[PDB]
């Protein structure tokens, strides 16, 4: 006197399954991102701006020395 | 149309200064300071002449 076994879903039931869209924000706003290209442009430039002059100074001490070594 | 005149290989006889480039290049500043003068005068020389043989002294 068997009884009957059959593939059946659990007692209640099966747990929830999610189907809809998830896609999240997961970002800055567009003032912050310019904000930081902003800075870091302005970082690069001062020190470009250095970098230059000292580049410059030194040009002329090498033209200095082929000015002396001419004759 | 006139023979070109040139100096005798022995008036273009000098003590040579055999350093080097680096060598020369390590003294510049120095050099031009002290010896001024008479660059000076053959730079003056040159550019007044007009004419290498005219500034060999």
């Amino acid at each position: 006197a068997s009884k009957v076994k059959q593939d059946m879903p659990p007692p209640g039931g099966y747990g929830p399954i999610d189907y809809k869209r998830n896609l999240p924000r997961r970002g800055l706003s567009g003032y912050s991102m310019f904000a930081v290209g902003i800075g870091t442009l302005l970082f690069g430039y001062w020190s470009m701006m250095k970098w230059n002059r000292e580049r410059r100074r030194l040009q002329i001490e090498d033209f200095e020395a082929r000015i002396a070594l001419m004759p | 149309p006139g023979i070109v005149e040139l100096p005798t290989l022995e008036d273009l006889k000098v003590q040579e200064v055999k350093v080097s480039s680096s060598v020369l290049k390590a003294a510049a500043h120095h050099y031009g300071a002290q010896c001024d003068k008479p660059n000076k005068e053959f730079m003056l020389c040159r550019w007044e002449e007009k004419d290498p043989r005219r500034c060999l002294e």
